[PDB]
């Protein structure tokens, strides 16, 4: 599955976060079977720790790391499963990761961005 | 496959009558599972009463006087699936003129639903002496007799005056 | 002459540019022959050995003038180019451009070129290319600069005359140069690369020979341009049909009546979405993707009970089969007219409809699949002669031409070893090896089609021993003619050639294939040196890659191309979005991942079958696309197919057969044995003879005399006719519901009785008339006798108890051919049967050679596949076990230990033997039951061992190989011999139609008139001031061509409705569509107002005045019937007269007409053809119903597809007039052993039991008819193909006058001055100098006035009439109505003149010159 993610993310501390993520699959999105979910690892070889997930509907797990400033910024029906993370401050650097599956499309797709915090 | 036909209304006494009834499912490739109950009423009594039910490979017959020792099951055999109900009467009496009813009772199994239905088929039977033979026979038979025989009249006519003309035209030359 | 050669010095442009000048102070075409890329005329002989590749002047003399420069390869090929310099830099003497020339103009030029791009296209055949193949791809680009470079130096670029830019072909060049950087530069990539598949095409530029048949593939679509526009018409005007009568009906389905928790059809409707979902709500049947349809007329599909009928939800096939709108509507009817898949469709919408509709559907069978592809081949065909002809007459001109010049050229020139080997020629015998050769090819062949499944060893060690002792008897011919004639000698024949590589390769198989094994089958066509329609065969096919060679080289090119651009934009997306199309989220069978399953589709597309490839296609990719890539291959590539087809057909059928030298020259040695032969068998008979011999009432007459007068009455012929037709109704009667109709089954056992009756006395009455021998010499009389013998057997053994023996139960199944009695009675019956009766004997040796080479296509099958399509099935889902799991036949029976529903079953259509590969084969050639054929070939592992999915990939190419020989090469002989045929059966009987009656041809005559007639008389104007003007309004040709357009309109508002349209919609259609009526009513209003009578004087006019009121009735009839009263089929039917309004653009367009006045001119030999045919169904109708009623149910077989009524029978032998479904309903018929059939099985209603097929009487049944099917419709096609042929070629006029003869009157008074009627052959001709055009002969008269060979009385005089008929007859030709007139011409005169004595002719002016001479 292609996922269409920027390698490397960088922004400025204080201000929002918009983590583009769209996917290429041809089957159409059903809110009943899709699934995603966005992870965070500080390291290629750390541990990840799921923040949302869309299930039946989007699920925020309000990860004590992030406060309340993350939210979903997409559209599973136009392909778009892009989050946005407000206020980011220097702690957000890392590994952000968006899992996808598309039922019945075979294939799992998986998008990753490095975010870095600017000055 | 299943051709609904009616069954015939008249019966001789002493010898054997098979009523038929046949229900037939409006599409073959279906599944089901069948029964039937029969009520009879005699002529001049006004009551139809039960005097039989067939289901699960068994005739389970009433106590009735008119049908015991004389009524079989002439209809579908080895399937709980029956399209045809008819019976079988062995020695037929004169109680057993009068007013049928068969009752088709069919439970459908389709996908995620079934579907019970019945239907009523009707049957008048009269008990007699002798064979009334039909009057389609009788007029059919005539019919083809007047007609042939007219036909060889009109045949022989035209054959006499049409000889006769080309006589008198050899006589001529 | 030659000495003409000279090189371009700057003086010879100088001197050009000097000429140039003058002829601008001052202020042609070429030769054909110098024209470049030609041959350099041998006129000019050899080129000076430094002349060849150099810049040389020019030649022809148009040019010479202008400024070019000509240059020459060492193959005298003549290259054009401009003196100009390239770019303002290069010149002709320039040492660069020198160089660029050298090369363009070489061989080692185009050799590179063709490796390039033939390289190219194996490359583009890879889906996912390696990474090496890159630098390939940068190597490919570079020499194809380095071309267009060479190019540009050279020709120039652009600014001049013979440049680069003005070549066509040379854009396309600059195109694959373009489009490779500049897309390279700016990085879809399908798109990149499907702009690549345009250099596949540089081969027409570069093989020789391609673009002369692309150019000509050009001109056979231009002259196509009228059969398109009434193609795209009719199939609008069937459209707008099915668009009415059927919108929305097949969105009807089966929904459930009982529905849980408060549920209703709406929210049912917008809450699902699997088919796992909706076969919960609605009844689907198991295994199909689609709901069932269902009706709701008594002639439709029913619904279980538990459900009812209902329109809701999409259309069946993913939604892309529907009359819905209009573009759908018209994707049906060109489905239609291809007939592809049309049967599945027939059935969706009788089921949706009713069965009443079918008529529908035999119209547009009728019309559009048959008429208008008829007239598409008739106009490619025409444009093939015509090209033809042009070559030839072109070509002779020419050849005559050069032939005439090298006339004037020559006017200008004016030990033991030779003891034994001649002893092995002499052992070689023309009467006993050769013949003996024979007997043994044959006798092999016949071995080996006896190769089958069930085989014990024996019977193989028979056949293998066999096989190899052939194969040494073939080899010891080889050896002992080797050894003979010297091996050079040996080598010089193609034969000898031939049978050597055939024992090679089979001695190459005893060393070590299975398709090896086939080759020593091929030794058959060495039966072609005698057998002289095989002989046919090998030229058909030899034709094809020599003289034809060219064209089927583009065809290839085509067809790959298609494939490797079909896989490039769709191959991913078949990859990708697969579970739309398959759940087990496979790829289907057919597809376009890979090059090979491409080519496939393609090659299916060619044989017909699209739309079921295209419904995925859409699926997978998008509608547009889709569609328009499918359209093309069906175009560019049938007509490719096409033109080949008739190019082969032309040049074998009357080009290559030319009597050239006698049959067998060199007396076949097989007639050589032959006539030794008649030597013995002769002579020792008769020799045997001599040793035996050695060793020993006028009233008798007059009966019969009547019995002639009688039945050869005219009455007597109607009681019988009459009487053919009421006994041939009543077989009709005798369905399965006949117990239900106690009445009609008695009425109808004596009504048949009765029925013999007659036809006893009329045959008694017949033998009393006629004779024992004017009867029993008669074939039409032989065959009343059998009908009434057979019926007298039924009647005679019924009446003695004799019913239900079995045999004679059979007999009575005959009853079925009472209706053969109708053939003698019907005129176009007989002339019909007459017309095929005279082919059977050309069709019979057709079918020989064609029997024989399916044969080796049946041995091959069996070879490869005997055996090997048994598979291990689950039968409750019907799908077949891996082989992962029970790969073998003792695992498939273990599972059947363990599990109850497992079958090891072989499939009914196979190839275990001869006989089963023939009926696979006819199954292959109709594509009909070919897939699933294929399918077990592909699947093939071997002997009792599990079929694996596509383990034998590669067995497609035995079937795509059999339809090009045993399909398309074998059609194309048995066309080119029916043609020849036919063509010698309307010259014994002098050209007279072969389909038509003698009372039918004087109808055809009188309407050959009305498609003829002159112009008419002005239409008088009305004097009145206000009349005239509206005259000359309506007659003017601008309120003609408004009227058209309106016309135009009214059929676009038509074309706009659509299901589910809104109210108001319906209410605009509704009112617009009323102003168009009150316009074409005024329109009829002013036209018979200034026309005034003059109107019904002409037919369109009355046309368009019955167009006005079918169409106000049928609007306010149907306004009536949707209200006060209530009927939808009624409205909809009745609505049905607005298609009048529409059809009226037929006066307007000139060339649709003239197609449609041919289709009626047809009309009397199609509906004589037509009735044969409906009589043939109406007796296997009867026979189906006798044999297939009580059949299984399965496949084909339905519900309301069956043999269980007269009217189900007549649906599916419609059907399968086309061929259509056929296999469908056969393979139930195959079903005679349980488990696939009971025998005991009980029916209720009948006495009747079982419900198995016989396959010996079912396997007869469906190839008999599908073969008549298929004669009687080459008859449809010979009829309609005589009258395009005709009506496209034919005019006709007259034109002479009463004052022609007054002036030869006037004149002759001039000569005759006492009224003599005679004038002296000395003045004649200046009497015929004297006259006026038309009946003048001017001076030098003598020899045309000779050359009439007018009589001559006494005194050397000519009579007045003889000149004047001669004149007459010079001015109207040889006409039959010369020979008419010239008898009133005599009777008139003999009536005027009693005096015979003075017309005596002595002489006649040829005779007399012939006397002088
Ligand atoms: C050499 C050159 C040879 C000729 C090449 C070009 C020939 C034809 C080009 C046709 C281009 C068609 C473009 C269609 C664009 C389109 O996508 O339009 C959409 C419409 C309506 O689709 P919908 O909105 O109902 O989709 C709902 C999907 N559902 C209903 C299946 C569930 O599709 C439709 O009407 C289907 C329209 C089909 C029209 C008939 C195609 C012509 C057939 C024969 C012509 C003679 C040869
Ligand atoms: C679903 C569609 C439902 C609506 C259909 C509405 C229309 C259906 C039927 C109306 C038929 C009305 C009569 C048509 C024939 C009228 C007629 O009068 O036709 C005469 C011609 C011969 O007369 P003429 O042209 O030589 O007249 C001489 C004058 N001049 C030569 C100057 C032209 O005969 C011929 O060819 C007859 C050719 C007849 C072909 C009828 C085909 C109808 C389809
Ligand atoms: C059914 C299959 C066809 C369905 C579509 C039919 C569309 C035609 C609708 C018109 C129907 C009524 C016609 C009434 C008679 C009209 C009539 O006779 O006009 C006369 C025209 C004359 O043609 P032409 O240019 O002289 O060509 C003759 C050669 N040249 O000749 C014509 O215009 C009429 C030719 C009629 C052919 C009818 C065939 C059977 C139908
Ligand atoms: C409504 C429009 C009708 C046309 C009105 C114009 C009008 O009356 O004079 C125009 C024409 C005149 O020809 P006529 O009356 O038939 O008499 C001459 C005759 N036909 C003859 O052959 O001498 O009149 C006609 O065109 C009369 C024919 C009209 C058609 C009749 C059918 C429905 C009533
Ligand atoms: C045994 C009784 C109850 C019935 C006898 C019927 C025969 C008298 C009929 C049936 C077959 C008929 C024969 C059918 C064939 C011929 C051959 C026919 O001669 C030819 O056709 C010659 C043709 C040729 O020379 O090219 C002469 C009539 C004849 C004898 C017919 C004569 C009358 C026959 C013998
Ligand atoms: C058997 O039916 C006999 C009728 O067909 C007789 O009718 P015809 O055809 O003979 O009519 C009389 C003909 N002639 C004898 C008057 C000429
Ligand atoms: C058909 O396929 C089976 C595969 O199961 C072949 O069978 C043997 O299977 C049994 C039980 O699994 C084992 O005991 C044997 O060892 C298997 N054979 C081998 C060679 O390992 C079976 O032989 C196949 N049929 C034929 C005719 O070869
Ligand atoms: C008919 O019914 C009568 C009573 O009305 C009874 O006596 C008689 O036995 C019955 N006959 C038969 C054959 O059952
Ligand atoms: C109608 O639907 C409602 C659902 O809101 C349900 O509560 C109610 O019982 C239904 N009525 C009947 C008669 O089924
Ligand atoms: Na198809």
């Amino acid at each position: 599955m292609e996922v269409t993610v920027p390698a490397t993310l960088n922004v400025l501390n204080g201000s929002d976060a918009r983590l583009p993520c769209t996917f290429n699959s041809c089957y159409t999105v059903n809110h009943k079977q899709f699934s995603l979910n966005w992870t965070y690892q500080e390291c290629n070889n750390c541990s990840e720790e799921m923040f949302l997930q869309f299930r039946m509907k989007i699920i925020n797990l309000k990860l004590e790391r992030f406060q309340d400033r993350v939210e979903f910024s997409g559209n599973p029906s136009k392909y778009d499963v892009s989050v946005m993370l407000r206020n980011v401050q220097p702690e957000d650097e890392g590994i952000y990761n968006c899992y996808i599956m598309n039922p019945p499309d075979r294939h799992r797709g998986h998008g990753k961005i490095h975010l870095q915090v600017l000055m | 496959g299943c051709v609904e036909v009616d069954s015939e209304t008249e019966a001789v006494y002493g010898m054997t009558f098979k009523i038929l009834c046949i229900s037939c499912k409006r599409r073959s490739e279906t599944n089901a599972e069948t029964f039937t109950e029969w009520t009879f009423r005699q002529k001049g009594t006004e009551e139809f009463v039960k005097i039989l039910r067939y289901e699960n490979e068994v005739l389970q017959l009433e106590e009735d006087e008119r049908f015991e020792g004389r009524v079989v099951w002439n209809g579908s055999r080895g399937t709980k699936d029956l399209q045809d109900l008819s019976i079988f009467i062995t020695n037929v009496t004169y109680n057993h003129s009068g007013d049928y009813e068969c009752h088709v009772y069919r439970l459908l199994f389709f996908e995620n639903y079934e579907h019970n239905t019945s239907v009523v088929k009707k049957i008048h039977i009269e008990v007699v002496d002798k064979a009334n033979r039909d009057m389609a026979s009788i007029v059919s038979e005539i019919m083809m007799y007047v007609l042939i025989v007219v036909l060889t009249i009109w045949l022989v006519a035209e054959m006499i005056y049409c000889y006769k003309k080309i006589a008198a035209a050899t006589e001529t030359a | 002459g030659p000495q003409s050669f000279v090189h371009f010095t700057k003086q010879s442009l100088a001197l050009i540019e000097q000429r140039i000048a003058e002829r601008k102070s001052k202020e042609p075409k070429p030769s054909s022959d110098l024209e470049a890329g030609k041959q350099l005329p041998f006129i000019y002989g050899d080129i000076p050995p430094g002349m060849v590749s150099e810049p040389l002047e020019d030649l022809d003399p148009y040019y010479a003038d202008k400024k070019t420069f000509i240059v020459l390869n060492k193959g005298k090929t003549i290259f054009r180019f401009n003196a100009t310099p390239a770019l303002y830099m290069l010149s002709p003497f320039s040492p660069l451009r020198r160089i660029s020339i050298k090369i363009l103009v070489h061989s080692l030029f185009s050799m590179l070129i063709m490796c390039t791009i033939l390289t190219n296209c194996i490359f583009m055949t890879m889906n996912n290319p390696p990474d090496w193949t890159k630098n390939v791809e940068y190597t490919f680009t570079g020499i194809y600069t380095f071309e267009s470079l060479v190019k540009i130096l050279a020709r120039g670029f652009c600014v001049g005359e013979f440049t680069f830019l003005r070549d066509p072909w040379n854009w396309l060049d600059f195109v694959v140069i373009v489009f490779a950087y500049l897309t390279e530069f700016v990085n879809n990539v399908s798109a990149l690369r499907t702009f690549r598949v345009l250099r596949a095409l540089k081969t027409i530029s570069v093989i020789p020979g391609l673009k002369t048949i692309v150019g000509a593939l050009i001109q056979s679509v231009k002259k196509l341009s009228d059969v398109m526009i009434l193609t795209v018409f009719c199939l609008s005007v069937f459209a707008l049909i099915g668009l009415q009568l059927f919108m929305g009906n097949l969105k009807h389905k089966c929904f459930r009546n009982s529905l849980e928790n408060n549920e209703t059809l709406e929210s049912i409707m917008n809450t699902l979405e699997s088919e796992e979902d909706f076969r919960k709500y609605f009844y689907y049947l198991e295994g199909s993707k689609d709901a069932l349809l269902c009706g709701f007329s008594t002639d439709s599909g029913q619904c279980p009970e538990g459900y009812t009928c209902v329109k809701i939800g999409r259309n069946p096939d993913y939604g892309y089969t529907s009359f819905d709108t209009f573009s759908w509507a018209f994707l049906a009817l060109f489905r239609l007219m291809t007939q592809d898949y049309w049967e599945n469709l027939y059935q969706q919408t009788l089921r949706a409809a009713g069965k009443t509709y079918m008529i529908f559907f035999v119209v547009v069978i009728f019309l559009g699949s048959f008429y208008l592809i008829n007239l598409i081949l008739a106009v490619v065909a025409m444009a093939y002669e015509e090209q033809n002809q042009a070559n030839i007459e072109e070509a002779k001109q020419k050849e005559l031409e050069f032939q005439q010049m090298l006339d004037r050229l020559k006017k200008e020139q004016e030990p033991y070893w030779i003891k034994f080997k001649k002893c092995i020629y002499f052992i070689v015998m023309d009467p006993f090896v050769d013949l003996a050769i024979t007997i043994c090819i044959v006798l092999n062949t016949l071995f080996m089609a006896m190769e089958h499944h069930p085989m014990t060893e024996e019977f193989k060690n028979v056949l293998a021993i066999g096989n190899l002792v052939f194969t040494g008897i073939f080899a010891a011919e080889m050896v002992l003619k080797l050894i003979a004639m010297d091996p050079y000698e040996y080598f010089q024949v193609g034969w000898n050639i031939f049978d050597s590589l055939i024992v090679t390769l089979s001695l190459v198989e005893l060393f070590l294939l299975s398709v090896l094994r086939s080759f020593r089958l091929l030794r058959v066509f060495k039966l072609a040196k005698s057998w002289p329609t095989l002989n046919m065969l090998i030229k058909i096919i030899g034709n094809s890659v020599g003289a034809l060679g060219n064209l089927t080289l583009v065809l290839a090119i085509i067809v790959f191309i298609f494939a490797v651009v079909g896989m490039q934009l769709f191959g991913k997306s078949y990859k990708e979005c697969v579970c739309k199309i398959n759940d087990d989220c496979t790829l289907p069978r057919w597809h376009m991942n890979d090059f090979f399953h491409s080519f496939l589709i393609v090659f299916r597309v060619l044989c017909g079958e699209w739309i079921e490839t295209m419904w995925d296609c859409m699926e997978v990719a998008g509608q547009a696309m889709c569609l328009i890539v499918y359209m093309m291959v069906m175009v560019i590539g049938n007509l490719v197919v096409l033109n080949l087809f008739l190019a082969l057909l032309l040049s074998s059928f009357s080009s290559d057969n030319l009597t050239a030298i006698e049959e067998d020259p060199d007396a076949n040695n097989l007639q050589i044995a032959v006539t030794r032969i008649k030597k013995g068998i002769n002579y020792v008979k008769q020799t045997l003879r001599e040793f035996i011999l050695k060793a020993f009432g006028k009233i008798w007459w007059n009966i019969r005399k009547t019995c002639y007068k009688i039945v050869e009455h005219s009455w007597f012929e109607s009681f019988i006719v009459l009487m053919i037709l009421l006994s041939s109704g009543a077989l009709a009667f005798e369905d399965i519901y006949i117990e239900r109709k106690k009445t009609i089954k008695i009425i109808l056992e004596y009504a048949d009785k009765i029925f013999t009756y007659i036809f006893i006395l009329e045959m008694l009455l017949k033998w009393i008339a006629y004779g024992y021998k004017t009867y029993f010499t008669n074939a039409w009389c032989w065959l009343d006798f059998l009908i009434v013998d057979v019926s007298l057997v039924t009647l005679v053994a019924n009446t003695l108890g004799y019913s239900d023996l079995g045999p004679i139960k059979s007999l009575r199944t005959l009853r079925a051919l009472r209706p053969l009695r109708a053939l003698s009675r019907f005129e176009g019956m007989r002339v019909v049967v007459n017309a095929l009766i005279g082919a059977i004997p050309s069709i019979m040796n057709v079918l020989l050679v064609c029997l024989i080479f399916w044969l080796i296509f049946s041995i091959m099958g069996v070879n490869l596949f005997a055996g090997k399509f048994y598979e291990c099935i689950n039968t409750t889902d019907g799908s077949r076990f891996p082989a992962s799991q029970v790969p073998n036949r003792s695992e498939c029976f273990a599972l059947m230990n363990v599990s109850q529903n497992v079958r090891w079953k072989n499939l009914k259509v196979n190839f275990d033997n001869v006989g089963l590969g023939y009926l696979s084969l006819l199954q292959v050639a109709t594509f009909k039951g070919w897939t699933i054929i294929m399918y077990a070939a592909v699947d093939s592992v071997n002997v009792d061992k599990q079929p694996k999915y596509e383990y034998s990939l590669y067995m497609y190419i035995y079937f795509v190989v059999f339809i090009i020989f045993g399909s398309f090469f074998t059609l194309n002989l048995f066309i080119g011999v029916i043609i020849d045929n036919f063509n010698q059966q309307k010259k014994k009987l002098g050209g007279q139609d072969i389909f038509m009656t003698e009372e039918q041809k004087k109808y055809y005559n009188a309407m050959k008139k009305l498609g003829s007639k002159k112009p008419q008389k002005p239409i008088p104007r009305p004097g009145n001031k206000i009349q005239g003007c509206i005259f000359d309004l309506v007659t003017n040709q601008a309120f003609d061509i408004s009227i058209m357009v309106l016309i135009c309109l009214n059929m676009v508002t038509m074309m706009v409705e659509k299901e589910g349209q809104s109210q108001h919609m319906t209410e605009v259609l509704y009112w617009i569509n009323v102003v168009f009526i009150i316009l074409f009513t005024g329109e009829c209003v002013l036209k018979l107002i200034s026309l005034r009578h003059y109107y019904f004087t002409v037919g369109w006019n009355i046309f368009d005045f019955v167009v006005v009121i079918i169409s106000i009735v049928g609007m306010f009839l149907a306004d009536l019937i949707e209200t006060y009263f209530v009927s939808p089929t009624l409205f909809r039917v009745i609505r049905l007269a607005r298609i009048g309004r529409i059809l009226r653009l037929v006066k307007g367009a000139k060339g649709i007409r003239t197609l449609l006045f041919a289709l009626m001119m047809s009309l009397p030999a199609l509906f004589n053809i037509g009735l044969l045919l409906f009589l043939v169904m109406f007796i296997y109708a009867i026979f189906g119903m006798s044999n297939f009623a009580y059949v299984k149910k399965e496949d084909g077989i339905n519900d309301m597809f069956n043999f269980e009524t007269f009217g189900n029978s007549m649906i599916c032998l419609f059907q399968i007039t086309t061929s259509a479904g056929w296999d469908g309903l056969l393979a139930p018929i195959l079903n005679s052993k349980p488990p696939d059939c009971d025998p005991k099985k009980v029916h209720p209603g009948s006495s009747v039991e079982g419900d198995c097929g016989n396959p010996s009487v079912g396997i007869f049944y469906f190839v008999s008819y599908i073969i008549i099917s298929f004669l009687v419709v080459v008859n449809m096609y010979i009829a309609v193909i005589l009258e395009n042929f005709s009506v496209a070629t034919e005019e006709s006029t007259e034109p002479l006058s009463e004052d022609d003869f007054e002036m030869f009157y006037e004149v002759w008074e001039k000569f005759d001055p006492d009224a003599t009627q005679f004038i002296e052959f000395s003045k004649l001709s200046d009497f015929a100098a004297a006259l006026d055009p038309p009946l003048l002969i001017a001076k030098p008269n003598k020899v045309q006035l000779i050359a009439m060979d007018l009589p001559m009385v006494s005194g050397d005089r000519i009579h007045c009439l003889d000149i004047l008929f001669a004149f007459t007859k010079r001015v109207l030709g040889e006409s039959g109505e010369m020979d008419s007139l010239r008898s009133q011409m005599e009777e008139r005169f003999m009536s005027a003149n009693p005096s015979k004595v003075s017309y005596e002719p002595i002489t006649t002016t040829l005779k007399r010159k012939q006397e002088d001479v």
